[PDB]
RNA sequence: CACCCCCGUGCCCAUAGCACUGUGGAACCACCCCACCCCAUGCCGAACUGGGUCGUGAAACACAGCAGCGCCAAUGAUACUCGGACCGCAGGGUCCCGGAAAAGUCGGUCAGCGCGGGGGUU
RNA sequence: UCCCAAAAUGUAACGGAGGCGCCCAAAGGUCACCUCAAGACGGUUGGAAAUCGUCUGUAGAGCGCAAAGGUAGAAGGUGG
């Protein structure tokens, strides 16, 4: 051995692949199963007709309309104002 | 046992000293409580119960082990650990046992003068950091284990200090002038 | 100060020695342009503290007092002026600067009198009567004497809108 | 001069000035017409000129500390990463910013306790006097 | 304090559901055994105890439950949804309830 | 929406919030009262809870005044920039052409909009 | 997991920072309920913090670990 500390110190090797955002925009059609919105806390709270993964995603109950409403901020929705 | 000359003396004195637009505005009591901040310095799985069972038979209540803020301070401390012990009283027990300190207690205390005056919780709620458990109507050395002390809390529906020393010492209080 | 044009178009001005600014209070803002150098050698002396005949062109005198003002870093010079149409009776506030006179009995002892807060600003000035300055004693001070707003002798009238307590002047010890 | 206590490195990017006001703290003052990264040692070497020519007074005020630490080479190789933390401490100044502005002696008395310290900066200054009047 | 009226409330989910909520003031013996509809703002029924009680306050605990229940019938309400607020499903309240929960 | 006020419940969800001040009582609400047990506070029917006056309006609430604090927030000029074209050895910078803040200021407000139930216009 | 990364994603470097190779019969499922940090005034061993009390107290706390996003109408804290 010898008496000193494993591996150096103070690096910067290596991070993480890493994604998130948003996969479907106001306007847009959603449908059934797609997904919304891949975030990390409650960015955009499951507004009315979504329904919201374990991991805070976002995806759709049934078929119709992307719609977006932010109250300022704080708490967002996703609701879908379907077409039929 | 009380209350009657509670209001009589309290209240109608009150107006009748004062001036309040109705009864219950004037100031009254709203609980009298008891930590047993013991442990800490003497950490006995043991002590604590001389607390309890004790504190128990004076307040004629089991208190609750207000226990550690979870605080680990340099010294001996760390997350909840059993530490104090809350008693509070009201109404009933807490005339029952109040009374029995505006008559036994303080009246029976050896190297007793009475009471410090000045405003506590300017909230008009007064202050009772008890001492030595010896001058208790229900303290028993010969029949407990070691001796102690506590602290009261007055809460008083004063909303000035002025009108709570009133109430306070009307209800019946010893002050040191 | 006679400005005259006020287009929301410069050109015929950012090269031609004008400032640009605007002057209003809540009824009129109208749109505003007048010259460089006098605005330059104006304000200079009025300040803000100091009401001007606004004659734009066509003939509408209108009295105003200098806001706020914003000049070039690189260049000292200015570039943007706020006027606030004078009022009547009130016109909201005013930022007013200490002035110091007779010596010190600080000074000469051995320190120096630092005066902490340069402009002082005051609640309800009055319109037409608003002190275009502000003396304040000195002498009495010593080796950490303090004056504040409690202390300044008012115009009559005038309310301190800064707090009392606040030091307005100090005389400094040595080194 | 140097900070008490941070992250430890940064960067470099510049632009004219933005928080550097002008009167306040006194009657003159200096002012930094160029983008330039103000060395702490290089304002001792303003401040302590200032003071010899000051006898008393003070009324000296350097509002420029130095928020920034770069590095350097520690030999030459270049297979390593990051180095120096402990190279020096800076202050990126940009144009009409105020390092300087004394108070209380007389205007000669301080177009010279300026003049001085200019000799040791290395960028282009110009003293200031008032008018300066916009947020208190 | 409001938390258990916003913990329940907002508990009970409002167009998802399509159902109707059934609310009550019980807080006080003036209870109001409301019943609105999820979208528009809008109340259906509501029986409360307000048109006289017979002296009966904390007694007529099923009347408001029972004159609510039928109440919705002149207009024909199967599904609904208790909407409580503070008053943890306790009896003076549970009453309304059973005696609607059967009253319909 | 005949006039009003009161309770519950929305939309909205600080320009709708705080504070200081006043108004209201026996229609409503609240405190208050008792509470052995239904059910209950790791102690306390304080809170949950059950059975109810009187008394009060003091507190909690509701209304109303107010803006001293909050929150909102121009216009003007500006920072900055898509595009086009230039300068300085370099740090950096400029012109034309649209876009254009943030902060500050002028000023703005102490909401507005519903559904239902109660009690009044002696 | 942060920054770099040039407001979509993605983007290097022997570039700048810091964690993981688990842990939890429950720190789960569900149903109830409570809500913080902190300072100030007053109070017993106490006396710096801490126990009790009363005011302020959109949270300046918490969340098992590194960070960020997230959150009190709780993912914060107890019990069936």
């Amino acid at each position: 051995a010898h008496k000193k500390g494993v591996g150096s110190s103070k690096n910067g090797r290596d991070s993480n692949p890493k994604y998130l955002g948003v996969k479907k925009f106001g306007g847009e059609v959603v449908k059934a199963g797609n997904i919304l919105v891949r975030q990390r806390g409650t960015k955009f709270k499951a507004g009315q007709g979504v329904g919201m993964g374990r991991d805070h995603t976002l995806f759709a109950l049934s078929d119709g309309k992307v719609v977006f409403i932010n109250k300022g901020k704080g708490a967002r929705f996703i609701s879908i104002e379907a077409a039929q | 046992q009380l209350k009657t000359k509670y209001n009589d003396q309290v209240r109608p004195a009150l107006m009748q000293q004062f001036g309040y637009s109705s009864v219950m505005a004037v100031p009254r009591i709203e609980k009298i409580v008891v930590n047993e901040g013991l442990g800490s310095s003497k950490e006995d799985s043991k002590a604590i119960d001389k607390a309890a069972k004790e504190l128990a038979l004076i307040t004629l209540q089991k208190p609750i082990i207000t226990k550690a803020k979870k605080s680990i301070s340099n010294f001996k401390l760390r997350q909840g650990m059993p530490v104090g012990i809350k008693v509070t009283l009201r109404g009933e027990r807490m005339y029952v046992f109040l009374e029995k300190l505006i008559n036994i207690g303080l009246p029976r205390i050896r190297d007793f003068r009475g009471i410090n005056p000045n405003a506590f919780d300017g909230r008009g709620n007064y202050n009772l950091g008890i001492k030595e458990q010896l001058i208790f109507p229900e303290i028993t050395y010969d029949m407990v284990d070691k001796t102690r002390g506590m602290d009261i809390t007055i809460v008083t529906t004063a909303k000035t200090d002025e009108e709570a020393r009133a109430l306070l010492q009307s209800m019946g209080l010893p002050f040191r002038k | 100060m006679e400005l005259t044009a006020k287009p929301r178009t410069p050109k015929q001005k950012l090269d031609e020695s004008m400032i640009a600014a605007v002057a209003y209070n809540k009824e009129n803002n109208v749109s505003f342009a007048l010259d460089r150098k006098a605005f330059d050698r104006a304000f200079r002396q009025q300040s803000t503290t100091g009401l001007f005949d606004i004659t734009v062109e066509g003939g509408e005198t209108f009295p105003a007092l200098v806001k706020a003002v914003q000049m070039d870093k690189r260049k000292r010079a200015p570039i943007h002026v706020d006027f606030y149409m004078v009022t009547y009776g009130e016109p909201v506030e005013v930022s007013v600067p200490v002035h110091t006179t007779g010596r010190s009995q600080g000074e000469v002892q051995g320190g120096l009198v630092d005066i902490v807060v340069h402009n002082l600003q005051i609640v309800a000035p009055g319109p037409r009567r608003i002190p275009q300055e502000l003396v304040v004693d000195v002498t009495k001070m010593n080796i950490g004497d303090h004056i504040t707003a409690g202390d300044i002798k008012l115009p009559e009238g005038c309310t301190l809108a800064a707090d009392p307590e606040l030091t307005v002047v100090s005389v400094l010890p040595p080194r | 001069k140097r900070t008490k206590f941070r992250k430890q490195f940064r960067g470099r990017m510049t632009g004219d000035a933005k928080g550097g006001d002008y009167v306040a703290f006194g009657d003159y003052g200096l002012i930094a017409m160029e983008p330039a990264w103000i060395k702490s040692n290089q304002i001792e070497a303003c401040r302590i000129v200032m003071s010899r020519h000051f006898r008393r007074g003070g009324k000296i005020y350097i509002r420029i500390f130095p928020d920034k630490p770069v590095t350097k080479k520690p030999a030459e190789t270049r297979m390593g990463k990051g180095k120096g933390a402990v190279e020096y401490w800076v202050s990126v100044v940009k144009p009409g910013r105020v390092m300087f502005e004394v108070a209380g002696v007389t205007e000669e008395q301080a177009k010279e306790a300026f003049r001085l310290a200019g000799h040791k900066l290395p960028i282009q200054t110009k003293m200031v006097k008032r008018e300066v009047y916009d947020e208190a | 304090r409001r938390k258990l009226r916003t913990r329940r409330k907002v508990r009970t989910t409002t167009a998802a559901s399509g159902r109707l909520r059934l609310s009550v003031y019980r807080s006080s013996k003036h209870i109001y055994a409301q019943i609105i509809d999820d979208s528009r703002g809008q109340t259906l029924a509501a029986a409360s105890s307000a048109a006289l009680k017979s002296g009966n306050k904390t007694d007529t605990a099923a009347a408001v439950g029972k004159a609510l229940a039928a109440a919705a019938a002149e207009k024909g309400i199967k599904q609904v949804v208790f909407d409580r607020g503070s008053y943890k499903y306790h009896g003076r309240v549970k009453a309304l309830a059973d005696a609607a929960r059967e009253g319909g």
